[PDB]
């Protein structure tokens, strides 16, 4: 349920930075998925036509 | 009077203190600095001076007050402003003529220069009197008249002299009670140990609701008179709106407000806002300060005062409960009270338990919240009162990491969950109904079956509608909006109407400033009737777009339920809702 | 007949000490003591006439450190007189306790008379001889499917309920008390409340009254406003009453120790008041020993027809089982019943999470004679398939429902029909172990016979 | 273009769900555990200094 | 005779006590509570009393016994239960007529009323006899027959008189030794200090495996007869049932089951179950209890007695090792021993060190685990006993970062790490294959080449399969299982099969209660051959989905290999496994 | 160490001191310090543990008049595979390098399980290359360290954000890391790899990359050896 990392003051900061980076990547990837899905519905309509 | 022996920071050791008690307030130094006694070792007693300990020599007298941290209970509490120590801020300012609080200022916590009207109670000379017995009455205010004078809970005996009706000050004697000798004489006031809860004959189960006046807080997450609630209390969330509502529109006959360490500019805000409040009564408009005591307590104040602010407030609330009055004790910044407690624990040297907090933080919070609750007061007559505690949980709002936040959420039964996101989105009173909860609906089912029978059913119906609306919003975010069925679209539309009209209350507005319980019940019934009619129309197979086009008039009519002013009240506004409910059916049927 | 009471007719005068050398925290350092006992409970009289009980925790030469249960506020060195009783804390026990309500200190708050003592027993008790023990092999059908089929409570078990602040742990333990019965044929409950609020205490008392149990229950109510130091002795008093009843009067006693989290919190506060080791999370290094002296008083002994079954209700501080209180309680006790917030928010009652739960006395009391022959295999298979369902739910949430295999889809269906049908019961619906096993076999018949790899072939052929 | 975009959307949503349901929860739990262990070490140091 | 000065929990500082040695044993109080001196500050002597301390007054007498904590070795213990200070609990119950442990009870460790049949050894009058020499044997019970009566270590000289064959009790003289002109009288028993390890001629590198009976423990992470072991894990992981299933079904000639900080119900279960269990050793079905003595220290018993229980059990194991029996001592919780040490240290006021555990905890644990090992006994005739210490560490919170767990991992050689994730979902044994290790894998190659030559190769293949599947599952939980190749599909499927059938062994079912080494080897052969056949058939070009649909019969036959009862015998079971492999190749060949 | 100092300075021998379980030695120090109730350091170890460890470790090296040496290889048990622990930390501080043995590598089965990223040798830059061993030793070691670090980082990135994030260089680094742990680091006992043979194997590992992508290799060495 958690990473097997040895606790440390530096390790805590590194893992907080990793959490911030993961949140940023998740937000940007959700934005990318939303934009690509909008283009996807556009492409499906174009395919039907 | 003892003598100082050693001073190293606020901790002071006083030699020649035989007869001193633990947790007893002493007058330290020639400036009469007040401090509690932490530990005793023979003659020497260890003292934490409340004020600043600088300038204290050796040999300075240390008078023994003989009582623990006490609270001045009697007439003259109502309009005054206090601190954790219960020193009158207004009287201190008037006495010192300075914007500061001088060290060792000994202004009495109750005005000894005011003549109070007194009317003796049923107790006559020779009649037995026990603790909590109302032996007189005092006309103090307009909102709070007949300040019922109580015999001290520990006191007992037989009356020998009683003061005839007239005007009296707090200093001069009122009652003389003999118990194996005339060892007791009573004035208009008395003192109570702040840490010691005021005894009651029986603590009943809190059944009657605390109508805060807000539709959300009075319908979805109700509180009981004598119940303990919880509010995030973070800035920019509407905690000010909640505080003003509880101050002026609540059922409580008295209000005790404690700051226990909130910021100064904030204390200025509350101390300049509450005197401007006015609660409309049967007679005329009179200030809400006439029934509210402000325990103003900033960060600059002594840490002992900050830790004892909530205890002084709850002791005042217990006193006003002992008179048969229903008290609401709004505890702002319980987390800052816990921070003061942690600072004191660190000063004393006790080991930390969780996130630096002392090992007894949970026990102290549990005892403080258990001091609330409805209870029939001590002594005859058999009046009943209740204390409800509303505690701003943490500036770290609802963060389970904070031990104080976790303890408050675990002990309190109602969490009203303000949301900064909704506050930014112009939602008022910014209640996040997804996270907010109340555990008092089970006990309030009795009152609802007694007065408004359908209320629990309609409240559960709206909770189900809101949950289904969250699910439908998630579905419409995942896939196309049109993919939802007719029932899902109806649920989403009804929930949007509920959020826009029922949940969203404009407190500043005159019409929806204070939604009564009957008006909230009527609006809830109308909304549920509209939702049921829409669901039945969908089940009939009618197109939802056509149904909405036809029932836009009914939608406007039910949205006008907020705009119906409760000034008429009772059947005058209830009768209008019957027509609105009827119009929600005939138009829907067609 | 009984020569123990013969020594009762003896008067032992008590030395009254005014020599309180010092007071600090919950302790009073009292000097000039004449041969201090190590664990004597003293009657400390305040200057205001109040009497608080306290027991010595350390004794130097002519010096005894007394910790008072009510607290040291108001204690003085000039006027406080301390009366050494000369004996450890002994609770007056009798068969007349059954039906009474006692405070945290053992004093009756039932508005009745003081207990007409039949014997005085030390609250700390004594460890039961392991050779004198009998392994509990008599299963209790608590009427809860999750506690009777998945787990199983034998009679002298120590089986706590692990829950959080808002979970219905009180309701589930109240359901067990009103439905507990031997699977193959009455319990005299002893209730210990430590730090609970008036709402919880009234709920339990009214539930016993409604079920008709109050005629055979002793309540030890230490509410949240009661002194914290005596939350230590409240479970000792309740368990000494239970030990008396069971082992001497030959009764079967349920022991409900509500808020052992609050007991451990009081223990930590007392330990931190002294200069003691911090163990983990601040709790004393001897918290295992103290919680064990509490829990291991349950069980059955050889030659006596009585038994003690403990259900210590425990509040998990952050809904984690790795906290010191839940971890040490799981190490000591013979299982745990895990009430889950993830299921309570899902709406299931009882919200018992089966994976974290455990009963170490299921091997015994599950078999061909004690219960139906398929019980152990069915329980193991249900555990396996429930875990497969949890893993399949996680994998569905990650990679969509399509990527799941046939076994994963079957496991998700089993998870839904298990949480919604097997675990879920009414608050007053009691299901016989055979009824719950039939429901479990239906849930296994959801699966094909081949995938049921936990069931022994004979059981699967005779029951699928 | 439709087929390629469908594949890219599938992998992107798979990564999004994987992050939000594994990486974020595992990292948050690791943060909580590391903070708890640091608090335990600080408490041990406090107790040693108190002795 | 000193006097008690200060009492605080389990420690008792006693004044007027000049002349008390370190770690000596004192009878504190009027009830004669057994204690042990920890410090000597002038005349004060801090004493850890091994019994409940409540009721001790200032001024109570404290007798100095003059000898350290001495466990009393000799015939009698075999089938008994002890209280940490070696107080027989059965005798305590019979003498006190109660269900509790009386304070200060002084029952003899070894029953004296029993008469023992002594048969003289090869040593005669005039023969020089040294420490550990067997001067006679006594028949204890049908299982432990010829309980060799050893001369006490540190005792030497010439035999002036040796008692002839007959019936003797433990108080009766058996043999007389004259050394330096001072006659010494010897009986059937002798006391040995628990702190000092029993001497041996020379410890040896243990080569024969301790057959636990559990499939995973026997195959993946084996332990040798004489090797220190460790079973860390949370509560409910199964570190007590592994200990019990190792004390029931191992090949150890004797068992020293030590319970420190364990439930009394667990020891009661042992008492009820072991007599009803039987072992095939000695050529007859004798009860297991005839070869296992128990040192019971329930978790609510006095704290200070857990170290005494550990040391008493290990000294009993060393004594039977000196007799020449491949004993295995099973400490139920070295973690609770460490907690008892921490409690005593905190009461003493010592410096906390790590998590409060005293700074000497690692050293004490290392010494206790170094007591183990296969060794040639001290005296003639030549014999090679063993003490296989298998202690179940119980880390707080289920985290293996505890100081006791780290020290135990440093000192031991086999690490049976338990995962609570597998403890839940009833995947027992819950051994975490990822973190677990056994350093005796290489030294067991001789035994494996002698008996089952392909066994190390099969365990290496199983480890490779499990590690590959762990990596593939870590990939799949994030990127789905669609992108995997057919070989990866086979790896995951066969590893799930291994984890659900081979590695997982129900300890309370008749078939898998004791899975012997030959059945385990045949099961490894079946699983590895199934994996190899699937890999080969897919490499030939078959689609894995259709191949699995066709060979579900073979897969289920492999998954049902657990139910082959070991009671059928080595030949009958091997015949069933031989037909399984033949039925496996044909089905895969057909598809 | 005084025996080694004798043998190496008064008898002019070359000594290889192999102190083992310096963690056990420091635990003995902590036990001694805890009995004295001294002011403790991190994890209860004595505050002067740096001084004691320096007194022990600094007894290694060559002196002018003598033709002898003390090579010191103190085996050290990290209590929980943590460099940040006081014993490994302070030792890193005094000693001049370390050979970091990795539990992850041991679990993967690599022998010796030396993780070359935390491992270090302060005297490599002086004892390696420029005719002492071979012209390419230092550059090859730098390139191997750089590529191993890139491989570890890219493997973590591929595990987290999939294989799409990894570029051509990252995929090459993953392949190099596999062939490096499996073929270069992996070395059975009793197998003597001369420094020249190890450098040839390292160059064979580095030829996986194109000549352009090898960064730390100097152009002259790269032209002369690739
Ligand atoms: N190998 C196994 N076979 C059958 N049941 C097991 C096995 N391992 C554990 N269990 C179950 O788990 C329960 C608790 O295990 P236990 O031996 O108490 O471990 P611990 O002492 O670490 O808590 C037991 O009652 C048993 O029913
Ligand atoms: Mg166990």
């Amino acid at each position: 349920n958690r990473e097997q990392v040895f606790p440390t003051r530096m390790t805590l900061g590194l893992m907080k930075t990793k959490l911030k980076g993961a949140n940023q990547g998740y937000s940007l990837l959700k934005r990318k998925s939303e934009a690509l899905t909008k283009r996807f519905r556009d492409i499906t309509k174009r395919i039907d036509d | 009077y003892g003598a100082i022996y050693s001073v190293s920071g606020p901790v002071v050791i006083a030699e020649n203190m035989i007869g001193c008690a633990m947790y007893e307030l002493v007058k330290v130094g020639h400036d009469n600095l007040v401090g509690e006694v932490i530990r005793i070792d023979g003659d020497k007693a260890t003292i934490q001076v409340y004020e600043e300990t600088a300038g204290l020599t050796v040999g300075d007298p240390v008078l023994r007050t003989g009582k623990p941290l006490s609270v001045e209970l009697g007439p003259g509490l109502m309009e005054t402003i206090y601190d954790g120590i219960q020193r009158p801020l207004k009287a201190i300012k008037e006495e010192s003529q300075s914007i500061y609080i001088p060290r060792g200022i000994d202004t009495p916590a109750l005005d000894r220069t005011i003549k109070w009207q007194f009317t003796p109670g049923k107790f006559q000379v020779g009649d037995h009197i026990s603790g909590g017995d109302i032996y007189g009455s005092v006309f103090e205010n307009s909102l709070i008249s007949s300040h019922k004078i109580l015999l001290p809970p520990r006191s007992r005996g037989t009356i020998t002299w009683i003061a005839p009706a007239g005007e009296y000050t707090l200093d001069e004697k009122i009652l003389e009670v003999e118990f194996d000798g005339k060892k007791s004489d009573f004035t208009l006031y008395h003192t109570w140990p702040v840490r010691v809860p005021r005894p009651v004959t029986e603590k009943l189960s809190a059944d009657y609701p605390l109508l805060t006046g807000q539709r959300v807080l009075d319908a979805l997450f109700p509180c009981v008179q004598g119940g303990t609630t919880c509010i995030p209390g973070a800035f920019g969330c509407g905690k000010t709106v909640i505080s003003q509502s509880l101050s002026k529109y609540s059922n409580s006959d008295a209000i005790i407000y404690v700051g226990c360490g909130e910021r100064g500019n904030e204390m200025a805000e509350v101390l300049m806002e509450f005197p401007e409040l006015y609660t409309e009564m049967s007679g005329t408009k009179e200030p809400i300060m006439k029934r509210t005591t402000l325990v103003a307590n900033t960060s600059n104040m002594p840490v002992a005062a900050r830790e004892a602010s909530i205890y002084t407030g709850i002791t005042l609330a217990e006193y006003f409960r002992d008179q048969g009055k229903n008290v609401s004790m709004i505890a702002d910044s319980s987390s800052r009270w816990a921070e003061a407690l942690r600072e004191i624990s660190g000063r004393l040297g006790e080991m930390p338990a969780d996130q630096g907090f002392p090992a007894y933080l949970g026990a102290k919070l549990a005892s403080f919240y258990e001091r609330a609750g409805k209870a029939v007061a001590l002594g005859s007559p058999d009046r009943t009162g209740s204390v409800s505690i509303v505690a701003a949980v943490s500036p770290a709002g609802g963060d389970f990491s904070d031990p104080v936040t976790t303890a408050t959420l675990g002990i309190t039964q109602v969490f009203w969950g303000l949301d900064k996101k909704l506050a930014q989105r112009k939602h008022f009173p910014s209640i996040n109904t997804s996270v907010s909860y109340s555990k008092y609906t089970n006990v309030l089912n009795k009152f609802y079956d007694s007065n408004y029978p359908e209320f629990p059913v309609l409240r559960d119906r709206m909770k189900e509608i809101l949950s289904n609306a969250e699910e439908l919003e998630q579905v419409v975010q995942l896939v196309g909006k049109s993919a939802l069925s007719d029932s899902d679209k109806i649920t989403l539309d009804v929930a949007t109407l509920i959020k826009e009209d029922f949940l969203q209350q404009n407190g500043y507005s005159t019409y929806d400033a204070f939604c009564p319980i009957w008006k909230t019940f009527d609006m809830m019934r109308a909304f549920i009737s509209y939702h049921d009619e829409a669901q039945k129309a969908v089940a009939n197979g009618a197109n939802w777009s056509k149904l909405a086009d036809s029932t836009g008039d009914v939608k406007h009519a039910v949205s006008s339920s907020k705009f119906f002013e409760p000034s008429r009240g009772e059947k005058e506004v209830h009768g209008e809702f019957e027509k609105l409910l009827s119009t929600m059916q005939e138009r829907f049927a067609e | 007949n009984k020569k123990a009471v013969e020594q009762g007719f003896n008067v032992k005068p008590r030395l009254n000490y005014n020599t309180v050398s010092g007071v600090n925290g919950p302790l009073v350092i009292l000097e000039k003591v004449k041969f201090p006992r190590y664990n004597e409970i003293v009657n400390l009289t305040l200057p205001d006439g109040t009497v608080r009980q306290g027991q010595v925790l350390e004794i130097r030469g002519d010096r005894a450190i007394v910790q008072v249960f009510e607290g040291t506020s108001g204690i003085d060195v000039k006027k406080t007189t301390v009366e050494f009783t000369g004996e450890s804390l002994r609770i007056p026990v009798s068969e007349d306790m059954l039906g009474r309500i006692f405070d945290g200190s053992g004093r009756p708050i039932d508005n009745g008379p003081k207990v007409f003592a039949e014997d005085y027993l030390d609250i700390n008790g004594s460890p039961i001889n392991p050779y004198a023990r009998i392994y509990p092999e008599e299963m209790i059908s608590t009427g809860v499917s999750a506690i009777d089929t998945m787990n199983s409570i034998a009679r002298g078990q120590k089986i706590p309920i692990f829950s959080a602040s808002g979970l219905p742990h009180n309701e589930i333990a109240a359901q067990i008390c009103r439905q507990a019965g031997l699977v193959r044929p009455n319990f005299s409950i002893v209730f210990a409340a430590m730090g609970v609020n008036l709402e919880t205490a009234r709920f339990f008392k009214q539930d016993f009254e409604e079920n008709g149990s109050l005629e055979r229950t002793s309540l030890f109510l230490n509410l949240a406003n009661d002194p914290t130091i005596e939350r230590i002795i409240t479970p000792r008093l309740a368990l000494t009453t239970a030990e008396y009843l069971a082992y001497q009067t030959e009764r079967h006693v349920l022991t409900i120790l509500t808020d052992m989290s609050s007991y451990a919190d009081a223990l930590r506060e007392v330990s931190a008041a002294r200069e003691e080791v911090p163990g983990r999370r601040g709790y004393p290094g001897y918290m295992y020993t103290d919680l064990s002296t509490i829990y291991e008083r349950a069980g059955r002994v050889e030659g006596r027809n009585g038994s003690i079954t403990q259900i210590p209700i425990l509040t998990m501080p952050n809904d984690d089982i790795t906290h010191p209180i839940p971890d040490l309680t799981g190490y000591i006790t013979e299982g745990q019943i895990f009430v889950d917030r993830q299921l309570h928010n899902k709406g299931i009652y009882p919200p018992i999470n089966v994976l974290p739960s455990l009963s170490r006395l299921m091997k015994s009391a599950i078999g061909e004679g004690m219960t139906r022959k398929d019980h152990g295999d069915v329980s193991n298979q249900l555990y396996a398939k429930y875990a497969i369902g949890k893993d399949a739910a996680a994998m569905k949430a990650v990679v969509g429902e399509e990527a799941l295999s046939i076994e994963d889809k079957l496991s998700l269906e089993f998870l839904e029909k298990f949480e919604k049908t097997f675990i879920t019961q009414g608050a007053y619906e009691d299901r016989t172990v055979f009824e719950s096993l039939d429901q479990a076999w239906s849930l296994l018949r959801i699966y094909p016979k081949e995938m049921l790899n936990r069931i022994s072939p004979k059981i699967l052929d005779e029951f699928y | 273009a439709f087929i390629i975009l469908d594949e890219v959307i599938k992998v992107t949503n798979r990564r999004v769900n994987a992050i939000e349901h594994v990486i974020i929860p595992r990292t948050e739990n690791t943060i909580a555990y590391i903070n708890s262990e640091l608090d335990e070490l600080d408490r041990e140091e406090f107790y040693r200094l108190k002795k």
